[PDB]
């Protein structure tokens, strides 16, 4: 059977990367 | 300065307040724990949203929406300060001013808010937010536009994608379009929250895998699967891994795209996170049909599975077996007998020394269905001698005495081809 992607991050977090949530700018 | 300087200058009242929010922005950059807090009991996010709107000065409308994009990086309840002051219709309509760097800031700060959570989405996105960032895009070359706008419009769209419920239908519909143009576009940071936001859509319901294959992008992912830049790689291969876990039409069309020949340089990449997720892809295609399972073998890529099952993290070893099981599974007699002439039983029989009942279990399922296909050839008396001599009978012997489901699946072993 396939497995998705919650069984494997379940398995595996803390620590499965993904994209960034919030930046905070200090440029400019 | 302090925030009760601050709090003069802005309720002085318009010279004086563009000084006091100004010093604002630059306090809430501060390196280490700018007093987001203070700032919202002061009670000045009413006073920044009500700053978006001088159209005539512009420099206090750039700064309070640097503040607040900063005070929307904080926490959920932070976040939720800058909606509850009515930030999103104003920042909404800042996104048409004729200044690239408000329009920016606002397409930034916009970017925070959807990206704390579904809730905060869905609403940004109620308030009729799509149209106003793809009209931004609406261009014959995006590489008209600034190269750092483009960037937070391509984060802003990805956040848009992200998360128990899914995005409405049709806004995943109406942004895509415009996703794929991105998807092709040489620059490595957008490329990389292109695939971040395709990454998002192929995690769900088949329905949604299928969508995003239909727009040609398979090709493309495959490709990016190569980079070499790794911000570029990790993103692809979470996307890649989740179309390989949908029906068999989806996992061939990946394959015919040419995506196997790149995981022997994944499967050996020396980046914990990309090895592993690798071998997790491996284990769902392993879980295929039985032509693709021989498109496995003649791709090589048994040999690379040995060897991540021979040697690598803990974790790692448990995805090799779970893509062995389902191999093991699936496959024909001469397909699984030729992972016994590639080297499969010893790491397999050094890794049941672990105590994880879990693991236990999927090892020996795959040696039973193996030792059928030793049957049917007529081979069983050479692969149990080859088991006995890695070390891996005493393993399976002491196993009798070790939960119970476990010991019952090895006396059988036992009873069966070791009498």
């Amino acid at each position: 059977a396939k497995k998705k992607l919650r069984e494997y991050q379940q398995r595996n977090s803390p620590g499965v990367p993904t994209g960034a949530k919030k930046k905070k700018k200090i440029k400019n | 300065w302090s925030v009760e300087d601050i709090v003069k200058g802005i309720n002085s009242n318009l010279e004086s307040q563009l000084q006091a929010t100004q010093a604002a922005r630059k306090l809430l950059s501060r390196e280490k724990q700018p007093p987001i807090d203070n700032i919202i009991r002061a009670g000045l996010i009413p006073k920044f949203v009500s700053f978006l709107g001088k159209t005539d000065c512009s420099p206090i409308q750039f700064e309070s929406a640097w503040a607040l994009t900063n005070i929307a990086s904080g926490t959920s309840e932070q976040t939720k300060a800058v909606v509850d002051g009515g930030a999103i219709p104003a920042f909404i309509s800042l996104l048409a001013s004729p200044h690239a760097h408000i329009s920016e800031q606002a397409v930034w700060a916009l970017g925070n808010i959807a990206g704390d959570g579904s809730a905060f989405r869905d609403l940004v996105i109620k308030h009729g937010a799509i149209d106003p960032l793809l009209a931004l895009l609406a261009v014959p070359d995006l590489s008209t536009l600034a190269c750092g706008y483009l960037r937070n419009l391509t984060w802003t769209l990805s956040n848009l994608c992200r998360n128990n419920p899914a995005p409405p239908l049709d806004a995943v519909e109406q942004i895509l379009p415009t996703l794929v143009r991105l998807l092709h576009h040489n620059d490595p940071e957008v490329l990389a929250d292109s695939c971040w936001a395709i990454s998002y859509l192929t995690d769900g319901p088949n329905e949604r895998i299928e969508m995003v294959v239909k727009k040609g992008v398979v090709p493309q992912l495959v490709k990016l699967l190569g980079a070499t830049e790794l911000p570029i790689v990790t993103p692809a291969l979470r996307a890649i891994g989740n179309i390989v876990t949908g029906t068999d039409e989806q996992t061939q069309k990946v394959i015919d795209a040419g995506a196997l020949a790149v995981f022997p340089s994944l499967l050996t990449n020396p980046k914990t996170n990309i090895q592993k997720e690798a071998t997790w892809t491996m284990s769902n295609i392993t879980a295929g049909r039985q032509d693709q399972i021989q498109q496995v073998v003649n791709h090589g890529l048994v040999p690379f599975l040995v060897g991540v099952l021979s040697k690598a993290d803990f974790k790692t070893q448990k995805e090799a077996a779970w893509a062995i099981t389902n191999y093991t599974s699936g496959g024909t007699v001469e397909q699984i007998v030729y992972l016994v002439h590639c080297g499969i039983i010893e790491p397999l029989m050094n890794l049941l020394s672990a105590k994880d009942t879990k693991i236990i279990q999927v090892i020996l399922d795959a040696i039973s269905n193996i030792f059928q296909a030793a049957e049917k050839l007529g081979e069983t008396e050479k692969l149990s001698i080859m088991i006995e001599e890695c070390g891996g009978l005493d393993k399976i012997e002491a196993l009798q005495r070790h939960n119970e489901s476990v010991y019952k699946a090895s006396l059988n072993l036992i009873e069966k081809y070791f009498s």
